């Protein structure tokens, strides 16, 4: 907090954020495939190479 | 097998030091107004 | 000035993402590899044990390392402290992979918002890793670890066994997670400028 703001204002997001919920589908369309790809990568590499 | 841990510890701390040096380089670059 | 500022911010953001992937790789490596603590010259038997998996020796001029332990079977884990440490490391891994997902949100969501979201989750992952590495020492008093190392071993007492590369790598992961999270906090605040 060296910039000279409150701890919460420096840290958290109590300025706008909820409101932007209509874009949940747009977020999910790329969020969910990325999560599944990551899970597949870590699962398969752990169970095949490192395990 | 020679149950000694010198090379492994050395490379481990070397890689850790390199990563931390890059991180502090980024921090110093950000704090260089 | 503005073009240089924007280019520097983008470059540091890309570097921060690269080191975030590196920290996720470190978390996966330390969780999977069972090389937290290991034998020494004076140990009764050779071997090495991580969060849940352990491979003690047989004890007859031989290798004979019996690898038993699996996080998927909590019974095989020697100690409740080991169980808790594995759980906390897993939660930290879940959080950091959560950020490897949330990098996708940069397309649509506000850059400051996404940066803050991973700044907080990286802080939480660092806290979980600290808790795991602080509670893992409590488990050496268990009978299996006592047989592995010796009578000198105890709670927060190595005895004769020696920390191998995974434990110190975990410590580097903790402090790198902390500095990366702070970098994320300030980067998110810097987007608004
Ligand atoms: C092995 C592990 C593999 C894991 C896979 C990791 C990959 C995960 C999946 C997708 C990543 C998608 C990243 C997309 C980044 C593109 C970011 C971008 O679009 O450009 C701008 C800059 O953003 C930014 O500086 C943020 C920078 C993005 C940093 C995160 C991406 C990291 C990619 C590095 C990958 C290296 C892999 C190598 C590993 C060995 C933001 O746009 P914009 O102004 O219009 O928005 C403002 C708002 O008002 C509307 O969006
Ligand atoms: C949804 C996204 C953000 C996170 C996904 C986390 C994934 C990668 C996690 C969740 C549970 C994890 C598994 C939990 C238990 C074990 C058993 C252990 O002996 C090897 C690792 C392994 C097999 C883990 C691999 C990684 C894993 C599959
Ligand atoms: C699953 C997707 C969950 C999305 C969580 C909210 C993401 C960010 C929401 C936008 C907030 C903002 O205005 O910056
Ligand atoms: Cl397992």
């Amino acid at each position: 907090c060296l910039d000279g703001k409150d701890c919460a204002s420096f840290f958290c997001c109590f300025e706008d954020c909820h409101i932007r919920i209509a874009k949940m589908d747009s977020y999910a369309r790329i969020f969910f495939p990325t999560a599944f790809c990551l899970f597949n990568l870590v699962y398969w590499v752990s169970y095949l190479y490192l395990g | 097998d020679s149950r000694d841990y010198s090379t492994e510890l050395s490379v481990t701390v070397a890689v850790g030091a390199s990563l931390l040096f890059l991180n502090i380089l980024a921090f110093a670059a950000l704090y260089y107004k | 000035y503005h073009e240089h500022y924007m280019r520097n911010s983008r470059a540091i953001g890309v570097l921060w993402a690269i080191f975030t992937i590196c920290f996720a790789i470190i978390n996966v490596v330390v969780f999977i590899q069972p090389y937290w603590v290991g034998d020494s010259v004076s140990t009764p038997k050779p071997g090495y044990f991580g969060l849940f998996h352990y491979c003690v020796g047989s004890g007859l001029a031989g290798r004979e390392l019996t690898c038993r332990g699996s996080f998927t079977d909590f019974s095989t884990i020697p100690s409740s402290a080991f169980k808790a440490a594995a759980f906390f490391v897993l939660l930290s891994m879940v959080l950091i992979l959560g950020c490897i997902t949330c990098f996708s949100l940069f397309f649509f969501c506000n850059t400051a918002t996404v940066y803050k979201i991973c700044a907080w989750m990286q802080l939480l992952a660092a806290l979980c890793l600290v808790l795991g590495c602080m509670i893992f020492p409590d488990g050496w008093d268990a009978e299996t670890i006592r047989d592995m190392c010796g009578a000198k071993t105890g709670k927060y007492s190595l005895g004769d066994c020696s920390v191998r590369w995974a434990y110190i790598l975990a410590i580097i992961g903790i402090l790198n997670a902390l500095i990366l999270s702070f970098l994320a906090f300030v980067l998110g605040n810097r987007q608004t400028d």
